[PDB]
RNA sequence: UUAAUUGGAUUCAACGCCGGGAACCUCACCGGGGGCGACGGCAGGAUGAAGGCCAGGCUGAAGGUCUUGCCGGACGCGCCGAGAGGAGGUGCAUGGCCGCCGUCAGCUCGUACCGUGAGGCGUCCACUUAAGUGUGGUAACGAGCGAGACCCGCGCCCCCAGUUGCCAGUCCCUCCCGCUCGGGAGGGAGGCACUCUGGGGGGACUGCCGGCGAUAAGCCGGAGGAAGGGGCGGGCGACGGUAGGUCAGUAUGCCCCGAAACCCCCGGGCUACACGCGCGCUACAAUGGGCGGGACAAUGGGUGCCGACCCCGAAAGGGGGAGGUAAUCCCCUAAACCCGCCCUCAGUUCGGAUCGCGGGCUGCAACUCGCCCGCGUGAAGCUGGAAUCCCUAGUACCCGCGCGUCAUCAUCGCGC
């Protein structure tokens, strides 16, 4: 199963409060920014932070 | 004389002629690339020797 | 062809380092430094107590480099001796302190205590030492301590953790003392910081 | 008038820097070199019996050991040739100089 | 059964297992013959202790011992303790390592709260996941180890690099064919294009689209794509239990032997044979057997070694011997497959066990007890009762090859 992973979802979810005018509903834009805004060394992982990043972008310009 | 009645012959093959240089045990002798070890003792001086379990 | 010349080296440190190991070990031997140079060897000894290894005014630093030169193959051996870097942060001389404090008498759970005090004193993020064998009667006994962060399973915990073993001879018979330490320093997979 | 330089190593990393220090050396003059050529590696691998018994299932370690290489090729010139035997390698690199 | 046929393991989880393919050695078993006591003390001892030998008996053979007398100078097992060594006992006295439960989803802690107490809660419910993996609700709120992450390899693309790897285009020479407009093959200059080798980087995220579910976690189905939903195959096995295996790999307590249970040498055995069982190989034929001819690999290994190339021999093999410490030289022009001819459903031109004669190689030694070649010989077997094993994709079946073991020997193990 695709069960995201729980340091993903809180680091995502910290990135999103923090700088909440930084990403759109693009991943490319939010791969560049997230490798630039952190540490991560793996390829993958910054992959499925953005992925979540995008979901929480356009499920709160939804406004849920 | 009287010591000649404890010595070994000199062997050149066979599984007399070789030893562990670690334990001294005779049989499962690894012979590659020059080792002179036993499987036993091969297993845990290996990482050491810096051989690694990649998969 | 040049795999044997590579695997000829590795043996000759390994006979070494266990022949020194067995030999040192009331000096708190913590590994050895073999470097070759166009007038010979410098051979660099890493212990605690050098007085021990030195012995009296010379007389066994000269032992040392003969057995060296003819037990061994080493060839114009100059044998130095130096003090271990971070007596705290090594496993084997952790270990090795704590089998010879059986050896004296001290009860198991003292020692144990004792030691992981110190090692989570001199700051490291975790240890665990396991201490078997004929403890307290005839049926042999496993025993546990542990306190702080430790990985266990996976390719982190090969390459950053330090690990270490030891015999005690008692009376009654031996007993094995086991011990992992993580040092401060060691990053896990998934410890991520934001930058700001 | 031109040397070849071999070099070998267990360790990548070390094989780079050295390797990297010969190429700075030469440009630092003017002098031909033909490139560091990557040889293929050598796998050493060795697989045993893990019991020391024989009771239970066989199962099998399999031990590797890797050792890569280096070919360089550069043209003698007595202002370089003493800079390149000057550079000393750690202890864990085996270089080889030769006269074709 | 035997002088001995040395020992361990018995459902899965013993039985091509102990890396166990034992001629000697290995070796622990059987017959026989020799050798050994640091350090203390007793006898003794330069009026020479201990120790060594040409010849010849004893002997399987032996200055081992005896006969015959020569050599050597200081310690002394003829006596008492003690010790070396022990593949002798105990895995139910232990360490370390390994198998199984099980790569299963478990095992716990701080504080609070419930119960006189052992204990409980958290760790429960609903949906979800490969997963105590998640989302909501909850006298619990938060943490740790395991799972995942992580590490190695394979598949697609880009940059750097051009030898010992590669040869497409361009050029020179030589040799062939339909006589050469055209088409081939070698060699030399020359190049790094293409393949390859190996460092770095890109690429896949349930990211996009439509449904279901709760509007959450997720699930189902589509596009684009080298690749699609742990992308595929591996490494790594938590707290514990199994008085599971191993003291006959090494380490180690106790008990024993300690002039034999220690150390050598010679010859035997582990290879015996009314019989029960495991795992395989070869077959019972045409979905074939034989004879001649034609095709295409990959992994690995080599100086106590790999050996091209020439010569001799019917074969197995023999005599010389370039190059190679190896992307250079060598092992190394696989088999199943394809084409032509013979055999036509038969114990046969199926099968190749058993035995006779002759020729070779390794080794100090080939009878017990090795492997190879030529001619002859020609057993059971005509598809298998009740039962029962393995496998989901480049997988299973079918086919050969490399390495380990190794002086010689592969119906095995691990890989291609
Ligand atoms: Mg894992
Ligand atoms: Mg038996
Ligand atoms: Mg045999
Ligand atoms: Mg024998
Ligand atoms: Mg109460
Ligand atoms: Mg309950
Ligand atoms: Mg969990
Ligand atoms: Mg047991
Ligand atoms: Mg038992
Ligand atoms: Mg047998
Ligand atoms: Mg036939
Ligand atoms: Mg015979
Ligand atoms: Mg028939
Ligand atoms: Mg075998
Ligand atoms: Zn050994």
């Amino acid at each position: 199963g695709k069960i995201r992973q729980g340091f993903i979802k809180r680091v995502a979810r910290e990135l999103f409060n923090k700088y909440p005018n930084e990403f759109t509903r693009d991943f490319e834009h939010n791969k560049k920014k997230v490798e630039e805004l952190t540490n991560v060394t793996s390829k993958k992982i910054r992959n499925r932070i953005a992925g979540y990043i995008t979901k929480l972008v356009r499920m709160k310009e939804e406004g849920k | 004389a009287k010591a000649d009645y404890n010595k070994r012959k000199p062997r050149k093959f066979g599984k007399g002629a070789r030893r562990c240089i670690r334990c001294g045990q005779y049989g499962p002798i690894i012979r590659i690339h020059g080792l002179m070890l036993c499987r036993h003792c091969f297993r845990e001086v290996a990482p050491k020797l810096g051989f690694r379990k990649y998969e | 062809a040049i795999e044997r010349y590579f695997i000829r080296e590795a043996v000759k440190e390994m006979l070494i380092d266990e022949f020194l190991e067995k030999e040192l070990r009331r000096a708190g031997y913590g590994g050895l430094d073999i470097k070759k140079t166009p007038l010979g060897t410098k051979v660099i000894i890493f212990a605690a107590n050098p007085g021990y290894v030195i012995g009296r005014g010379g007389r066994r630093i000269r032992e040392l480099t003969r057995i060296l030169e003819r037990q061994f193959g080493l060839e114009n051996p100059q044998i130095d001796v130096q003090e271990i870097k971070n007596p705290y942060l090594n496993a084997k001389v952790q270990a090795v302190r704590i089998a010879q404090a059986l050896e004296r008498g001290i009860h198991f759970r003292r020692a144990a205590y004792a030691a992981m005090r110190a090692i989570m004193s001199n700051g490291a993020r975790g240890v665990e030492i396991r201490i078997s064998g004929k403890l307290t009667g005839e049926r042999a006994k496993s025993v546990r301590f542990y306190q702080g962060y430790l990985a266990k399973v996976g390719n982190p915990a090969e390459t950053l953790v330090s690990k270490g073993y030891a015999q005690a001879l008692l009376k009654l018979g031996v007993i094995g003392v086991k011990v992992a330490i993580m040092p401060p320093d060691a990053r896990l997979p998934d410890e991520i910081e934001i930058i700001e | 008038q031109k040397a070849r330089i071999k070099l070998a190593s267990t360790n990548v990393r070390s094989l780079e820097e050295v390797a990297n220090q010969i190429k700075q050396i030469a440009e630092r003059t003017g002098v031909r070199m033909s490139g560091p050529i990557p040889l293929p590696t050598k796998r050493i691998r060795i697989v045993t019996r893990k019991s020391p018994d024989g009771e239970g299932s066989a199962t099998f370690d399999r031990w590797e050991l890797r050792i890569h290489k280096r070919l360089i090729d550069i043209e003698a010139d007595e202002r370089a040739m003493r800079q390149i035997m000057r550079i000393r390698v750690p202890e864990d690199v085996t270089i080889e100089i030769e006269l074709i």
